[PDB]
């Protein structure tokens, strides 16, 4: 199980519903939009559709790492039972569970000044990470196509104030011995890890004892060739990536968007992390 | 960034305490003159050395060179021979440079011919002209 | 094809920049410079960067007529033209804090103004921010070559931005002396792929 | 425009309540708990909140706006002066319904006329939430954040501490017709360089208050000194409320 | 296009100018002149060169009585200095620079340092005692040798507008640039006006340097 | 309109004047003249010269009964000498400059350097010790080519402004300029006294050259 | 700039401590006048003799060029001259410029012509007066 850690040079802005505000992750539907975006650019674009939808490279979304330690969102566990504030807790003591924070969010003010008519203020919500400190993406069997094209993306740059001037990152490909058996071990609750929303023909067994938060993946579509006018893309209901399951299920390409020239897809696979509670 | 007073030097951050110290050393005993009586340093005369050291002090903190020049360290040791010169005339003013040891003070500035000596050594004075207008003085 | 514009601005003149919601005392700096929220190094955005060089470059070019060398450099999102951008600029930190240190300053400086009410004369002082001159500012601005056939266009568009950039100021209270930038160390280099005429490019910049 | 002294400017405030949540859970023992005393104690908190704060606003005619009412937040816009002077009375009076059981933690901010309100509301809430991080070293939750996230006091020290060296300041301060704002100002200018620079900024101070001493009285000079020389950081913010509330 | 407008501020008198409202020391001087901070160069800031510049001009174009605000003044001095009305915006064509000391080495020559210490007092007409003070100023017959930037608009009106900057460049040689001006001081004069394009040739850039060279 | 008043003041006793900023030498000259740093030959301060006209005319004007402040002068001596009271201001109409002595040429020719030094002291009563200081003068006939600029605001007032400024330097020749005035020093005197114009023509510069070469 | 005395260059930083040390040699090894008395110089010749190089040094501060004009060296030898006048007429002044070598330094001031070395030669006397006076 490879490691994309992500290193940042540069405040980052990952917008959920307004630009004034961001969150400290981009969610694997950003990052397998941002990857097809390359892709295109390349002439590569249904290599890499055929790459996912055949379940070869399936990846999860940003979790924050500090120095040496991976962390991940707190699994709402549907338990029957200070430490109540710890939004974010590590990878490798979650089944024990059974003094963080990276750097700190700002919002930069900005104008669209005009010369004869007064200008327009607005903001943009950062977030800064530490010199020590970004974020990973976890991955399974990774592949040539992704190592390539995770070295146009870091001269594009990933979250939303790019390209003014916001997103700008440093991948390094790593390879971790204690974080893959976590995956390779097993328990009995599934928790997840993605942005994921389960097919219609598994959903009603997929919460049975399911402690979930659906969060809506919407937005603009961003591309010049999508029937030319910046057009809303149909919203998607998936569970948070720190939700919890007891049958695992999986997800699935979406493709949300009514008549234009391309197929504009949605990562909404799952990536669960089994673990005995 | 230190000054050797008589052997306990001073940094900046306990330059003022010892301003202060050798203020109430000079006040609460007073220098006996062989008349009998007891005389402290006027006013006009303290503030003439306070004007001699910012004679070089104007032309010191507009400089960013942490090397003194060798015109400001001519002017530093011509403040010495001057100090000197006033502690021969009377001695009420050779009490109060033996007491706040300006001359020791000014050899070390003197000596380490560096710009934050002699900005300590600015700052000693000033303090010390401040602790003489504030205790035991007629204001 | 990602190429990679680097180079250096240096400040001649103060260059306030940037705003902030920060509190300001009674004697203090209000509107202070905009500092990276870590490190607290004085930062040049790249939207006011980017927002300049489109200001001057949209402003030469165009003769009361926007046209499409803008756009395809700069992007849009209107109703029927939308492009791409090919420039990608980025947040540009203080370079030479070694140097400054060197000079015995500081980062910044805080610059004393006032105004004068003609009709009371009556003074109104204000207290703002600027970085001080001679403080160099390291950038880089990602160039995401797609069509071949114009990038010589285009980056004798993104000299020619910088040249007139090189008269005006860069942000903040600039007609009345502060602003005044020159770029220094202009180079073209490919990040991903080998472009075959990069130096025809790097002759663009580099004169 | 009818706030005639002042500088011009929004004042908002927010007050939490410490710890209501514990307080209903376990805040009530175990030999004297039933439905009723449940009941009544809610009663009692929703009572204030919606009444009490609505009759003390207006018995006295504070220029104040309110918009939420309860523990779990309020907000009240309005004249800056009159928010920091009501701030202390509603803690007192809060002190006196609860019976010194109960505490609040405000945040109070300064806001120009035409701010965008959710940046003000944004912004008062990071100082609400710097007054509930408020402790001393080791390792006390009821504090009032004025202005700016850095002026962390308690209700005890600005109701004490900097109202009583802003009365005295502005007792002593208008009896005289020359001495402020000019002398108070480069009293400010050397109070705020005691953090960067200590030892000559106190000589200097006073050097100042022994020189200027003739005009201001030597009494008001000594505790002037001994103020600034024993809690610094409450003088120089009686100082600044006393400049902005003499502003124009 | 763009085009320069480059000089030199000569001193006559001291020009103490800007300054810090910090506590200067014990034994001082008080209120220092404003300064580069890399350099440690004197300075003229491009502020204040901008704004006597916009008052005299003001109240010279007007005339002589000048008691409005900065922002409805005649329409030539909005067309140079810039205007912030609600619909009638006007954007600035100069643009001023901040001015460093330009002949240090010659200053260096004859072995002054470039600023000097005024003293100066005022004596309380009651009591009849002295109030002593130390300014910073720069010495005179120092230079200043200026740049500023001017936006070319129109055709039809930059005759017109270099009139009124060489206007207001010798109605500011009759006043002063800064600081204590009617207590003796302030007071500068300017020197090798000319006007370079900036990029480009001009058609008409004879008749300019001709009018700012005379 | 601005109008310049020059002239000349040629100085019939000592005036020895301001303070440096310079160190001073054991048996030597304390308190040396103020001079123009660059040139460092000697100087009469605009300030100075300002203090001691306004304090004469303000001393003069009210009937000979001088203990205001600065602001509490006449209605005319604030119209001319600026003021800074806090709602109905006045600009100056004067502007002074700092005054460098100009006739060197002829005082070269003498062979004599442009500053004495004078011997004084003092002599104590109850002791008979005495005590010396040596204080720096300048000669006496080195005359000083000045110019003050006199801003004209408005036309039906300019002729008592002008006998006004006459009045204190015929008040101003009675008088010392600076320094230990009243024991045998400072003692001036103008002559060569003319006003002109800055730039233009004004209606009636005839019957103000007459009041001034009166 | 540098003033070489007899062996020691003293440059326009160290004259304080050599005019202490001059001093200093005079005390505790004073002169004898060969009558086997108890003599050492007054303060008046000496002061004499700083007023004789002051009449030069309020003139030079007048100057701002860094070339001494020939009037100077006139006046400069003539302080030379009369310094060997007053040396003639008693031992205990002449024993006083030999030991504090005054001599050295007028030569050296009068073969390098320039303000900067009169300069630092006259605070050089006035230091040897200041020390006479402290000690």
């Amino acid at each position: 199980m490879k490691i994309i850690k992500l290193y940042f040079e540069s405040p980052v802005h990952f917008g959920e519903k307004r630009l004034s505000e961001s969150k400290i992750t981009f969610s694997a539907d950003t990052l397998f939009s941002a990857l097809m975006i390359e892709a295109v650019g390349l002439g590569k674009e249904d290599e890499f559709y055929q790459l996912a939808s055949n379940n070869l490279v399936k990846f999860s979304d940003a979790f924050p790492f500090i120095d040496q330690y991976y962390y991940i969102p707190k699994p709402m566990f549907n338990l029957k039972l200070a430490f109540k504030k710890l939004l974010y807790v590590p990878i490798d003591s979650l089944e024990d569970y059974l003094s963080f924070n990276l750097g700190k969010l700002a919002l930069s003010e900005k104008v669209q000044q005009h010369d004869f008519k007064d200008s327009e203020p607005y903001n943009v919500g950062t977030f800064t990470f530490k010199e020590n400190t970004g974020l990973y993406v976890l991955i399974e069997q990774t592949h040539p196509l992704l190592e390539e094209l995770l070295e146009n993306l870091q001269y594009s740059g990933i979250g939303g104030k790019r390209n003014s001037g916001y997103g700008k990152f440093k991948f390094e490909i790593l390879e971790d011995s204690d974080i893959e058996d976590l995956f390779s071990a097993k328990g009995n609750r599934k928790i997840l890890l993605s942005g994921a929303l389960p097919k219609d023909a598994e959903l009603e067994q997929a919460l049975k004892n399911a402690s979930y938060l659906l969060e809506r993946r919407g937005g603009f579509v961003q591309s010049d060739t999508y029937a030319t006018n910046l057009v809303k893309k149909q919203d998607l209901y998936v569970f948070k990536s720190g939700s919890t399951f007891e049958n695992s299920f999986d997800g699935d390409i979406y493709q949300v968007g009514k008549k234009g020239n391309h197929p504009v897809y949605k990562y909404a696979k799952s990536f669960f992390l089994e673990v005995s509670v | 960034t230190e000054l050797k007073i008589g052997n306990e030097k001073v940094n900046s951050t306990n330059f003022g305490d010892f301003a202060e110290k050798a203020i109430r050393g000079i006040n609460h005993k007073p220098f006996v003159n062989s008349k009998g009586g007891e005389q402290k340093i006027t006013t006009s005369k303290i503030r003439g050395i306070l004007e001699l050291v910012n004679k070089v002090y104007n032309r010191v903190i507009n400089t960013n060179d942490v090397e003194l020049s060798e015109n400001i360290l001519a002017d530093i040791a011509y403040i010495k021979v001057k100090i000197a010169y006033e502690s021969g005339r009377e001695p009420v003013v050779k009490d109060f440079i033996q007491r706040t040891a300006f001359t020791a003070a000014i050899t070390d500035v003197m000596n380490q011919r560096t710009r934050e000596s002699f900005l300590l050594f600015a700052r000693y004075v000033e303090s010390l002209i401040a602790y003489f207008k504030f205790y035991g003085g007629k204001d | 094809m990602k190429l990679v514009i680097e180079g250096t601005i240096v400040l001649k003149t103060g260059m306030h920049i940037g705003g902030s919601s920060d509190f300001s005392a009674i004697g203090a700096v209000a509107s202070p410079v905009v500092r990276d929220t870590l490190t607290r190094l004085p930062l040049i955005p790249g939207s006011s960067l980017k927002g300049k060089m489109r200001y001057l470059l949209a402003k030469e070019l165009n003769n009361g007529i926007d046209q499409d060398e803008i756009l395809r450099l700069f992007g849009s999102s209107e109703k029927d033209k939308i492009r791409r951008a090919r420039l990608k600029f980025n947040d540009i930190k203080l370079s030479n804090l070694a140097e400054l240190e060197t000079f015995n300053v500081s980062s910044t400086e805080v610059k004393f103004e006032n105004t004068i009410n003609r009709k009371t004369a009556v003074a109104n002082p204000r207290q703002i921010e600027r970085v001080i001159a001679g403080s160099k500012f390291d950038f880089e601005i990602f160039y995401n070559l797609d069509d071949i056939k114009e990038v010589e266009k285009d980056f004798e568009n993104i000299k020619q931005g910088f040249d007139l950039l090189e008269f005006d100021y860069l942000g903040g209270h600039g007609t009345r002396g502060s602003g005044r930038i020159a770029f220094e160390n202009l180079s073209v280099i490919t990040a991903v792929g080998n472009f075959e005429k990069i130096n025809t490019l790097n002759e663009i910049l580099g004169a | 425009e009818e706030v005639e002294v002042g500088i011009n400017r929004l004042g908002v405030l927010r007050a939490d309540v410490d710890n209501l949540g514990q307080a209903f859970i376990n805040g009530i023992p175990d030999d004297y708990l039933s439905i009723s005393r449940t009941a009544t104690f809610s009663r009692a908190m929703s009572r204030f909140f919606k009444n009490y704060l609505n009759q003390l606003l207006a018995e006295k005619s504070y220029k104040i706006n309110v918009i939420y009412a309860g523990g779990d937040d309020l907000f009240m816009i309005g004249a800056w002066q009159d928010i920091l002077d009501f701030s202390i009375v509603l803690k007192q009076k809060f002190a006196d319904f609860t019976q010194n059981k109960l505490s609040i933690s405000a945040g109070i901010g300064m806001f120009r006329e035409k701010y965008p309100v959710a940046r003000m509301a944004s912004l008062t809430g990071d100082l609400e939430d710097a007054a509930k991080d408020y402790k001393p070293d080791e390792r006390t939750k009821n504090a009032v954040t004025l202005f700016d996230a850095t002026n962390v006091f308690s209700w005890d020290t600005l109701e004490n501490d900097i109202f009583v060296k802003l009365d005295a300041i502005t007792k002593n301060f208008e009896k005289l017709d020359e001495t402020g704002k000019a002398f108070i100002y480069r009293l400010i200018d050397l109070l705020r360089g005691v953090n960067e620079n200590q030892q000559i900024n106190i000589a200097r101070l006073a050097y100042t208050l022994s020189r200027m001493e003739e005009k201001i009285g030597k009494t008001f000079a000594q505790e002037l000194y001994n103020w600034a020389n024993a809690d610094r950081k409450t003088l120089i913010m009686a100082l600044e409320i006393y400049i902005l509330k003499t502003r124009e």
